């Protein structure tokens, strides 16, 4: 049952939400931190895909999907750089369609950095298992699984901006998206927590086989050191984002909205550290920047 | 090296029957292998093909849909498996191996083949010679006509030529134009471009008197020509 | 170690005792082979890709 | 074509075998055996179960290859490359080599010479990645010669006890201390245990270390 | 007594260095100079035969130019078509330590060897259509670094023995054995006429040899260090050598002397393969460098190079009609440039 009638300035007003007409201190001092971050991220994927690409010796399937994470991040900052621009005063500049596409951007980006993370991982649990020395691999199965990411971030950036919104429920919907519905965010934060907690069991899984077998007959010391900064990641970057949302459609008496402009802020430092989690050990590739 | 099949004899129209080749005596699981009929009084006909490892199965227009081909490598075993006989199914079913790479010698052994008698964009190859008279010492030439260049881009005129000499299985003699099959006398020789094509035999015995045959192998369903039979 | 030696020392003499043309001749002759089959030369000359097989 | 067509079918089924058996035989274990000739490499293979012998033994689900290349008498220098890249370096040294002197020079102790083979190999530039498992045969035998004789004749610098414990130590570190890459590779040294034949459960385990140690390498740990 | 002999011996070399600068007129540089060069010599990877799991050491291109041979250390052989890529046969080696290769002029045979000690044989035209192994040549005691066919019955082969030998294959004995080198035999070249093949051993020496009496007509020195490959000019009047001096040199065989060395001073790498060009013009030498370069064979001038790979290149082999040069490594790949 739907009133798709409105445009921003009713669905503000829909909301409980305040146009910010104005710029302020706080809003100055906010704008520039958004869009300082996403030249960091779009300079570091530079690096990244640049390096990537020109050495034959990062021509493996690992590093393809590094190469894969690197672009994910880069649209992202672009997404994040997109939603900056469009904040402050220049919101009152917007539409419906248009405020999907600003949200449809962010949606998919995310949704790729986080399956560029469990692609890695799960690339490096096969790999450690296995009991044959050498089996050099081909590329198919990363370019299957580069495309199963890209086009699951489309199609999960897509459901919103297809059937899944409130237009049908306005008064039944985000106070902060003020369209997306309370089910769309709900369903959107499923998605990371179960691919995170895969990423959990794997990567515990490569550190406990190694041990157990060889140590029974240092290098734990970077093994370890790894593993466990990979997974604090994406928890300390992702905790943020999902949290906020499980308490905009759960809670009554939780101002939700206050700590909203930073966490966004955090979510996308995630894809601003993704590219340095990767390659402070590839010390070689690191050093091959020039 | 010796090919056999087994059944065909008689068998009422619309019944289902198999034909079972078995291999002996060569490396059957890399051999593409055939099947080619010849009809009581007519010439030859390809129905079927399976590639190695059962990768490409191909069929006849008078039969697609409705024969079964299959190979048992472990076995040296090849299967076919009829469907709905017609009567028009009357023949000899000859099992021909075939093995394709670069200079090989494809349909170069022929099974002796099983009788059946069933009670009651296509390249076309012409020979209009037939009972031509000869005698042994003489020098004679056969032609063949096709309706299609046969000469591919890269040079080869997939022309094959065969002799069956009277009850026996047809015997491979040129597998492409201006080359000569293993184990035939120097004596037969074929030249040729494009559409007109000649087997010449410089001089012949009472061994190789019996009937020619043409086949193209440029693209499937591989038809065959009339025979051209030396009269002796 | 003697038989070594007598194998060894009737090898040089045979390989002493053989006729040898002057280098300048010689010279000449490889400079003659080259350029009498120069134009025969697929790698001195590039052949255009209508007549390369690759 | 259809004769094109058919062919590469060939190839393709040519390359499903290639890479099929080249995958049965990368999971196979490649060990390049060494010495001298009375090294007892020949009483190790017995142990563990012309021109180059090849042997095929089995152990707990992993199967190992062992390349005798003893007897090539040639050039060292052009054939061993062809070796690089087997899994590890057993070499054999008895340890009742060190009163010997080979028959042929006039005075140069038989150890001095395993050394200098020793150094050649684990200095290889072929090998510079390569582990080394070191196993010293003979120790037993070792014991009884040192009983009654001096370790002095062979080792003039030695401060030590004729005991089997110190005399055998600082053999062992000696020909540890022929390598140059200290942490670029790494002597799993064993002494020949004859009964429990767990001379092959010390490869067992000398082995995987090896791996395990290269596995950190392909599981992306960079 | 030794003495005697080896202060006579001494002197044989003195009258064979006395009589070859007497044949010293005039170097080949002096008389080429006023050639016109080459020109940069641009040739470009056409085809790439990928199927090797292992480092190759071998091919042999066939007399057809078409289909070539190639060895690795993953056992296999594999017989290619250079013009469609496609493999027409892939041979298990008994052995997997293969040194060498040889295709024989008829394309019937084909011929492996290596640390094994043994010359196999194997037939490709086969009534039951999967090569067949027919002979192994066992009489070396060293591993082959090298082995050629004269004819479907005469093969010659070059071992770590310090030997050579003419075969038989029907026989499966040594018809002739050539005995003179003092260092391990790496690789040996027929001549055009197939009467005289010459033989590079780690002695830094190379020998002429005459097939049908067995002895040694010349032996030619001049390399530093071991000689690793060896080709004749198309006219059988001269050869080159490839060492591990990191120079190439061509050698006279009326003359018996030597006219060019191809050395930079960038190159300090050993050359493991060399091979001519049909006009003898270009000299392709192939280094541990990784690349492989080709030389102006008339002017000692670095004209050009074919890097493409990306460990050393085992092999170099060129086409009898010269429309090709394919060069395999260890890095698994064989590449056809044009
Ligand atoms: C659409 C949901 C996808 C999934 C969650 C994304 C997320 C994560 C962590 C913090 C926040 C979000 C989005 C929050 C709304 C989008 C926005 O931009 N809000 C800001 C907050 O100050 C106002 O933007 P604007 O109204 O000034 O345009």
């Amino acid at each position: 049952q739907c009133f798709y009638n409105e445009s921003i300035a009713f669905f503000y007003n829909r909301s409980g939400k305040h146009l910010a007409t104005e710029w302020n201190t706080v809003s100055k001092l906010v704008m520039g931190l958004g869009i300082t971050v996403c030249i960091f991220i779009m300079l570091a994927n530079l690096l990244v895909m640049v390096a990537i690409y020109v050495n034959r010796r990062f021509h493996f399937p690992i590093y393809y999907l590094m190469a894969n994470l690197a672009a994910a991040d880069f649209f992202a900052g672009l997404a994040y750089f997109y939603l900056m621009f469009n904040t402050g005063p220049n919101t009152r500049r917007l539409t419906v369609s248009t405020w999907l596409l600003r949200q449809g951007l962010i949606d998919t980006s995310l949704t790729a950095s986080v399956a560029n993370l469990l692609a890695i991982a799960i690339e490096r649990h096969i790999t450690v298992f296995r009991m044959q020395l050498h089996t050099r691999m081909s590329n198919r199965r990363v370019v299957v699984v580069i495309v199963v990411i890209w086009t699951m971030a489309i199609v999960m950036g897509a459901i919103p901006s297809v059937g899944w919104n409130c237009i049908c429920d306005i008064e039944n919907c985000s106070n902060m998206a003020p369209l997306y519905s309370d089910s769309y965010l709900v369903f959107w934060a499923i998605f990371n927590l179960v691919t995170f907690v895969v990423m959990v069991v794997l990567y515990a899984h490569i550190f406990g086989y190694v041990r157990q077998r060889t140590m029974r007959m240092d290098t734990m010391m970077s093994l370890l050191k790894t593993v466990v900064i990979v997974l604090g990641a994406f928890i300390i970057c992702w905790t943020p984002g999902l949290v906020l949302l499980l308490l905009d459609v759960c809670c009554p008496q939780c101002d939700v909205l206050a700590y909203e402009k930073f966490f966004l802020l955090l979510a996308e430092f995630n894809s601003a550290m993704n590219p340095i989690i990767y390659s402070y050990r590839d010390k070689e590739m690191s050093a091959t920047f020039r | 090296v010796q090919l056999v099949e087994s059944g065909g004899g008689l068998v009422q129209p619309g019944g289902s029957r198999k034909l079972s080749c078995s291999a002996s005596g060569f490396a059957f699981s890399s051999f593409g292998m055939h099947w080619v009929r010849q009809a009581p009084e007519k010439g030859l006909e390809w129905v079927a093909y399976i590639s190695s490892g059962s990768g490409t199965i191909y069929y006849a227009d008078t039969v697609k849909g409705r024969f079964t081909i299959s190979r048992d490598d472990p076995k040296n075993t090849l299967f076919l498996q009829m469907t709905s006989l017609r009567s028009e199914d009357t023949a000899m079913y000859y099992c021909v191996r075939s093995i394709y790479y670069y200079g090989s010698s494809p349909f170069d052994f022929w099974g002796q083949g099983t009788t059946l008698t069933v009670s009651s964009s296509d390249i076309v190859m012409t020979q209009a010679t037939s009972s031509v008279p000869v005698t042994p010492g003489e020098s004679v030439s056969i032609s063949c006509r096709s309706s299609k260049s046969l000469l591919h881009s890269n040079g080869n005129t997939y022309l094959y030529w065969f002799l069956q000499r009277p009850g026996q299985s047809p015997q491979l003699l040129i597998y492409r134009m201006s080359n000569l099959a293993s184990g035939v006398p120097d004596r037969f020789s074929g030249s040729g471009s494009g559409t007109a094509f000649t087997l010449t035999i410089s001089r012949l015995e009472a061994e190789d008197v019996g009937v020619y045959y043409c086949m193209q192998h440029l693209e499937y369903p591989l038809t065959f020509g009339a025979g051209t039979k030396l009269e002796l | 170690s003697i038989a070594q030696a007598r194998k060894l020392v009737e090898q040089l003499k045979m390989e002493a005792n053989i006729d040898r043309i002057k280098v300048s001749k010689a010279a000449a002759d490889l400079m003659a082979y080259c350029e009498a089959h120069a134009k025969e030369d697929p790698l001195l000359t590039p052949v255009p890709a209508s007549e390369n097989p690759f | 074509s259809a004769e094109d067509k058919a062919a590469v079918e060939r190839s393709k089924m040519i390359d499903r075998n290639l890479r099929e058996d080249g995958e049965k035989a990368a999971r196979e274990v490649k060990l390049l055996l060494l010495g001298a000739g009375e090294s007892g490499k020949s009483t190790i293979v017995k142990q563990m179960k012309t021109g180059i012998v090849e042997t095929h033994f089995t152990f707990k689900d992993l199967h190992f290859k062992m390349f005798d290349v003893g007897g090539q008498r040639s050039e060292r220098k052009k054939w061993i490359h062809c070796f690089e890249g087997v899994t590890a370096i057993i070499f054999c040294v008895a340890l009742s080599d060190y009163d010997l002197v080979l028959a042929e020079d006039e005075e140069m102790n038989r150890m001095h010479e395993s050394m200098k083979l020793f150094d050649s190999i684990c200095n290889n530039k072929w090998f510079t990645d390569t582990s080394i498992i070191l196993f010293l045969n003979k120790k037993d035998l070792f014991e009884e010669k040192i009983k009654k004789s001096p370790l002095t004749i062979c080792y003039p610098e030695y401060a030590g006890s004729n005991t089997y414990e110190e005399a055998a130590a600082y053999i062992q570190c000696q020909f540890e201390d022929l390598n140059k890459r200290k942490d670029t590779k790494e002597i799993y040294t064993h002494f020949t245990c004859a009964t429990d034949t767990k001379n092959v459960q010390f490869v067992f385990d000398a082995v995987t270390d090896v791996i395990i140690k290269n596995n950190l390498k392909d599981c992306g740990l960079f | 007594e030794l003495d005697q002999l080896r202060q006579e011996a001494e002197q044989l070399k003195n009258q064979i260095r006395d009589a070859r600068k007497a044949c010293a007129d005039a170097t080949l540089s002096q008389i080429t100079n006023n050639i016109d060069p080459v020109g940069r010599i641009q040739m470009r990877t056409r085809r790439t035969l990928r199927g090797h799991l292992a480092k190759i050491y071998a091919m042999h291109w066939g007399t057809d130019s078409r289909l070539l041979v190639s060895a690795s250390q993953d056992g296999k052989l594999i017989i290619w078509d250079s013009y469609t890529t496609n493999k027409v046969h892939a041979i298990p080696l008994r052995s997997s330590w293969v040194m060498t290769c040889a295709y024989a002029p008829s394309g019937n045979y084909v011929a492996c060897g290596g640390l094994d000690n043994i010359c196999s044989i194997y037939n490709l035209k086969t009534r039951e259509g999967n090569v067949r192994v027919s002979r192994e040549l066992a009489g070396h005691t060293g591993y082959l670094s090298c082995c050629r066919f004269l004819d479907d019955n005469q093969i010659v082969t070059s071992s770590g023995d310090t030997t050579c030998a003419l075969w038989d294959i029907e026989t499966g004995q040594q018809t002739t054995t050539f005995t003179g080198h003092t260092g391990d035999v790496m690789s040996l070249s027929l001549a055009p006429d197939t009467r005289l093949f010459v033989s590079g051993a780690c002695d830094a020496s190379a020998k002429l040899w005459d097939v049908r009496e067995g002895m040694c007509r010349q032996t030619f020195t001049g390399h530093e260090s071991d000689i690793n490959a060896i080709c004749f000019f198309p006219n059988g009047n001269a050869f080159a050598t490839g060492s591990d001096d990191a120079t190439c040199r061509l050698f006279d065989l009326r003359a018996d002397q030597e006219l060019m060395t191809y050395s930079h001073d960038n190159i300090i790498c050993g050359i493991t393969s060399v091979s001519f060009s049909k006009s003898g013009r270009l000299l392709l030498a192939g280094y541990d460098d990784f690349n492989c370069n080709v030389w102006d064979a008339l002017k000692a001038d670095r004209a050009g190079v074919l890097a493409g790979h990306d460990n050393r290149v085992s092999c170099l082999g060129v086409t009898d009609d010269g429309m090709a040069v394919a060069t395999g490594s260890w890095d698994s790949f064989l590449k056809i440039w044009n």
